[PDB]
């Protein structure tokens, strides 16, 4: 088979998609648009045969009207987005007699070579700024920013000049999105508007993926800043009740040789909970060439909850305390495409085994509670001792003799009392080793805060 | 071009009168009414005057943005000086944002309102909240709703037409852009029958159609829409005031946008004077699953004397039977809406109403209106727009 395309738009099908292409395939396709112009490619969908060389199935794509080729492409990663130097593109798809999948669909379009702006950074140096600056930045204008160094070190960017407009609402005329890795779908650092100077950001990758968006009508000067490529490290600290992260590269396989790590705390008392869409690594009896360590609690002294690698997809893996740290490490020569990790943190049935003191709040805290909750903590105290209370904040919806939203206390089995309002509660002590905390929530809010409360022994 | 068949034309006249004639001195005033039998050429110059000293007299701080906007217009349309109230929605919609993209389309109806009474009073001095207002609206992105469509595009047509000469060419450019955006997603709603959106949206979207700059791609098939509201009205579908007022305008040839040019003592003429059953069961569930944790599922069955018995009494009869089934009311420009089942009401800060629906479907008139069949399952659900 194989065609040559002329269309400002078009699409482009593996043969046996929607499922599943034929082996020992030997392809191709030619793309050619208007001159002063640029390809853009999509990706919808692509399973391969997975190689680290990249021999057996494979797709490359040539940058036709230049000298090299943007690459070879096996397994399932795939940059979302590519973009030609030229207005020509080579498309060979090249396969072999066993094993097969659903192809791949992919879509392309026109784009102007005024129009656009894309520019990829390295030396650990800040020369990056908005369109025009400190002159306005124009209407209608996309631009987009990549920044990749080092394989050790973290990216740090830090703004001198911001001036964006401002938000109408919730709604966002101009803004600058931020992302983890190194592509449009990377985990989202951050999306940035109006007059205020955002953040010092920090990465978890040697790679950064940023997006300047501007409307139809009303400029400012934009933006100027700068970056330090400089520690050695990677992963983080992850500090949000839920989130997402990735492992470096992502989609594409990773670095080698490499040990990442991420601590999960948020919410005090209230244990994490992991999930991946997405999971592969060198399978291996017993387990240790490029491995997943999850912990549970904050640091590798903890009780070791797992140890992962190869292709399968694990089980969740509910951490059983309010910390949750996680180790990967992997050895010289192969690498897979790696994982993406939903995370979120639950408070379904947890339980204090052990602790001196600590604290409660309600998951988000201090932002305002999720609707619809049944909430179950229980603090253990030791051997023939007790626990004193104390709250620190309180603000729930009201009465209805605490029918709506409400918060329970419990000595062992018997009950304490049944809160809500704004009013916060007395200090106590419990009778018994046991402390049940129930929090219900209904399904609707004027987005009151949750509580927060110490504990003792 | 669509314009009623002098044929047809009684079957016009009829509403028209029998819309003036719910004015009374406890009737809720209903500014759409108003501007209705204003544009329309208003037979009843007892009515008009009474409901125009009605209006006048109502209090501000009652009067929502919407509301507020209808008023400005209504008054407008008597030749009446709004003036003070024209202020007060001015300093109210500098301060006007909306919630975010997610959130539901018809949110947008009653700003349209407001932008268009405000552009007709000013319209050099709308043009920020004209431009706040189009890229939020653009950018929202809830299942699109005709009825809001509808009047945004009058909001948005009457901007587009008055850009102060100097302006940079930028405005004219986004409000049409939305404008045309707008008018694809109310073709796309046109039904292989002459319907747009639905019989109670249809004639909101005429005069959004009769209005736009840029016509939509399939060519709207006017003649067929406006004889299928014809029948309809043969039909008896066009029995709620309100529902006259909103296509009384278009089949008189008339959009909201004419309004500034209404005249006053036309002196009208005198539309010529025109001269068993075994009560049913329905089944009546009534379910909470969202406020509280205290909610309900409980269902019940009930006798309606005849059918021509409207949902209404279903509900009383209910409350009667059993006072699980109690339930609170309240008045509006559409209607009696049912506010409250069984203590738990609507709450606008929750934006939570009561959705009656058929089993599974929901209904399209009020309570006051629909009549159920011999054995229909009507269920009303506590929930969220
Ligand atoms: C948004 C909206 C609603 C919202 C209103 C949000 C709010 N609280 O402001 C809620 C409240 C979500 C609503 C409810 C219903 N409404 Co509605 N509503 C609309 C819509 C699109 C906007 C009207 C508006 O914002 N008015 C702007 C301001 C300036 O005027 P207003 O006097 O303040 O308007 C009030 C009334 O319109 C009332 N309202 C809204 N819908 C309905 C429906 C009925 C039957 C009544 C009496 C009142 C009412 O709420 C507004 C604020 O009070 C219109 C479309 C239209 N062309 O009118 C319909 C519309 C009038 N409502 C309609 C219907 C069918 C319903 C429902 C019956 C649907 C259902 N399955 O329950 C329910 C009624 C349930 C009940 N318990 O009574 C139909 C007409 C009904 C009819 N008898 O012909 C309309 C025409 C939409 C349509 N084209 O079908 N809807
Ligand atoms: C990008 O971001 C930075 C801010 O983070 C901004 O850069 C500053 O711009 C301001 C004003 O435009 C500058 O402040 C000015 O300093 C003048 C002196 O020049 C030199 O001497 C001083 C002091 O030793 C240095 O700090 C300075 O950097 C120079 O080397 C002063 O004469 C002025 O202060 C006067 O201004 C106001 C009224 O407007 C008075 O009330 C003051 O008290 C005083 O009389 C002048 O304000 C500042 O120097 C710049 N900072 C930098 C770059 O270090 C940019 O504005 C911003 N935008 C762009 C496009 O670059
Ligand atoms: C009577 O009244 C109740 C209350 O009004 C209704 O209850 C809700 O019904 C909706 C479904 O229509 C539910 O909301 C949706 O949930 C979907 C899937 O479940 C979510 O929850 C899990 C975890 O708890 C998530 O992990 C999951 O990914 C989901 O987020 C979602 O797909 C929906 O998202 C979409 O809808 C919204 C608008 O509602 C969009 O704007 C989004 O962008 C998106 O496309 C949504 O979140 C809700 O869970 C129900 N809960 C309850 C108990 O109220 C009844 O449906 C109603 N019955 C009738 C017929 O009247
Ligand atoms: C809080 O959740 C826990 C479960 O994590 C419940 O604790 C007890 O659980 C045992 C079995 O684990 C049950 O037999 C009992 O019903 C529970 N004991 C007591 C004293 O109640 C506990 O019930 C939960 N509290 C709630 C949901 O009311
Ligand atoms: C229908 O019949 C019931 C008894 O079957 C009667 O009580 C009721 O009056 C009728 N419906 C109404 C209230 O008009
Ligand atoms: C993969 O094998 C090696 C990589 O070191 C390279 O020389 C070779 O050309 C690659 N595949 C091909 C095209 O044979
Ligand atoms: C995260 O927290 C630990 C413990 O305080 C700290 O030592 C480390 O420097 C932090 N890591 C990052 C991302 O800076
Ligand atoms: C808590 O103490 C240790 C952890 O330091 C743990 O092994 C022990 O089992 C716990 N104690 C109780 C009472 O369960
Ligand atoms: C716990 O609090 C009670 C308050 O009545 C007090 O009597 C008791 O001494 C406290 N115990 C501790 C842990 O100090
Ligand atoms: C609490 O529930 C509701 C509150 O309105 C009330 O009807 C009920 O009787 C109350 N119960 C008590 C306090 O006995
Ligand atoms: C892991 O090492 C090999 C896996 O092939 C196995 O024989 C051994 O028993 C396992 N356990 C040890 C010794 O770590
Ligand atoms: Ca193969
Ligand atoms: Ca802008
Ligand atoms: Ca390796
Ligand atoms: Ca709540």
């Amino acid at each position: 088979c194989g065609e040559i395309l002329t269309e400002s738009t078009g699409t482009i099908q593996s043969p046996g998609h929607p499922n599943v292409y034929p082996h020992g395939i030997n392809c191709t396709w030619h793309i050619l648009v208007q001159p002063n112009h640029l390809i853009h490619l999509m990706f919808e969908t692509f399973h391969l045969e997975f190689h680290y060389n990249c021999t057996n199935d494979y797709l490359e794509v040539y940058d036709t009207d230049s000298e090299t080729s943007l690459g070879r492409y096996c397994g399932k990663s795939i940059p979302p987005s590519l973009t030609s130097s030229g207005n020509s593109l080579m498309l060979v798809f090249v396969t072999d007699s066993d094993l097969a999948y659903e192809g791949f669909l992919i879509n392309y379009e026109a784009i102007s070579a005024a129009t656009a702006c894309l520019q990829d950074y390295t030396d650990d140096l800040g020369t990056f700024t908005s369109p025009n600056f400190p002159n306005n930045y124009p209407n209608n204008w996309e631009c987009i920013y990549r920044i990749t160094v080092r394989t050790g070190q973290l990216i740090a960017v830090h703004f001198t000049n911001f001036s964006l407009e401002e938000a109408i609402g919730n709604y966002y005329t101009d803004f600058l999105e931020i992302r983890d890795g190194g592509y449009e779908k990377s985990p989202l650092l951050g999306i940035f508007y109006g007059s205020n100077l955002p953040p010092t950001i920090i990465s978890h990758s040697n790679k950064l993926w940023l997006k300047f968006k501007s409307d139809q009508i009303d400029t400012r000067s934009g933006f100027s800043a700068y970056w330090d490529g400089s520690s050695t490290g990677c992963g983080g600290n992850l500090t949000t009740s839920s989130g997402t992260f990735i492992s470096p590269n992502y989609p594409m396989p990773y670095y080698h040789s490499s040990e990442c790590y991420w601590w999960l705390k948020s919410s005090h008392g209230s244990a994490f909970e992991l999930e991946f869409k997405d999971f592969h690594l060198e399978h291996h009896p017993n387990c240790t060439l490029d491995y997943l360590a999850v912990y549970d609690g904050p640091s590798s002294n903890s009780h070791l909850l797992t140890q992962l690698c190869g292709d399968e997809k694990p089980p969740l893996i509910r951490s059983s305390g309010d910390s949750m740290f996680i180790k990967l490490r992997t050895d010289e020569g192969q690498q897979g495409r790696g994982f993406k990790a939903e995370y979120r943190q639950t408070c379904e049935n947890v339980v204090i085994v052990n602790q001196t003191y600590g604290i409660l709040e309600s998951i988000g805290y201090p932002n305002p509670y999720s609707e619809n909750q049944h909430c179950n903590w229980t603090i253990r105290a030791t051997t023939g001792n007790t626990v004193n209370y104390t709250f620190l904040a309180f603000d729930l919806e009201h009465h209805i003799n605490c029918s709506t939203d409400y918060l329970e206390l419990y000595d062992g089995p018997r009950q304490m009392g049944r809160y809500c309002g704004v009013d916060l509660p007395p200090p106590g002590s419990t009778t018994s080793s046991k402390l049940q905390v129930l929090l219900l929530t209904d399904g609707v809010g004027r987005r009151e805060k949750g509580f927060q409360m110490q504990w003792f022994v | 071009s669509c314009s009623v068949p002098s044929a047809q034309e009684p079957l016009v006249n009829g509403i028209q009168v029998l819309m003036e004639n719910s004015v009374t001195s406890s009737a809720y005033p209903n500014p759409s009414i108003l501007i209705a039998m204003n544009l329309a050429g208003a037979y009843n110059l007892k009515a008009q005057k009474l409901l125009t000293y009605q209006l006048m007299s109502s209090d501000n701080n009652d009067l929502t943005i919407g509301h507020l906007g209808l008023t400005i217009m209504a008054l407008t349309s008597s030749c009446r000086d709004p003036g003070d109230k024209v202020s007060i929605l001015q300093r109210q919609m500098e301060n006007w944002a909306p919630s975010s993209p997610n959130a539901e389309a018809s949110a947008f109806y009653g700003p349209s309102l407001a932008i268009l009474a405000l552009c007709q009073k000013n319209s050099e001095a709308t043009l920020p909240i004209a431009v706040r207002f189009a890229k939020t609206l653009l950018a929202n992105s809830s299942p699109f709703n005709v009825d809001t469509g509808a009047m945004a595009t009058l909001a948005l047509t009457c901007m587009y037409n008055k850009i102060p000469v100097g302006s940079e060419e930028g405005y004219r450019s986004l409000f049409g852009q939305v404008l045309k955006d707008i008018v694809e997603k109310i073709s796309m709603k046109i039904k292989d029958n002459g319907i747009i959106g639905d019989i109670y949206s249809t004639g909101l979207a005429m005069q959004a159609l009769s209005v736009t700059p840029e016509p939509s791609k399939k060519e709207w098939n006017c003649k067929k829409t406006t004889d299928m509201i014809l029948n309809e009205i043969k039909q008896g579908k066009f029995h709620n005031p309100m529902s006259i007022a909103q296509i009384l305008p278009s089949l008189k040839g008339k959009t909201y946008l004419d309004v500034p040019q209404v005249t006053c003592s036309p002196d009208h003429e005198v539309q010529p004077t025109l001269p068993s059953a075994s009560n049913i069961t329905v089944i009546y569930t009534i379910n909470n699953q969202l406020r509280g944790v205290e909610l309900l599922f409980n269902e019940t069955i009930n006798v309606s004397v005849k059918s021509g018995s409207v949902l209404l009494v279903v509900l009383e009869e209910a409350q009667r039977k059993n006072p699980m089934f109690k339930f609170e009311t309240t008045m509006t420009s559409w209607g009696l809406v049912v506010s409250s089942i069984n203590n738990i009401a609507e709450n606008v800060n929750h934006k939570t109403y009561w959705q009656f629906l058929s089993g599974v479907t929901p209904l399209n008139e009020g309570v006051a209106d629909y009549i159920p069949f011999n054995h229909e399952h009507i269920t009303a659900n506590f929930t969220q727009y």
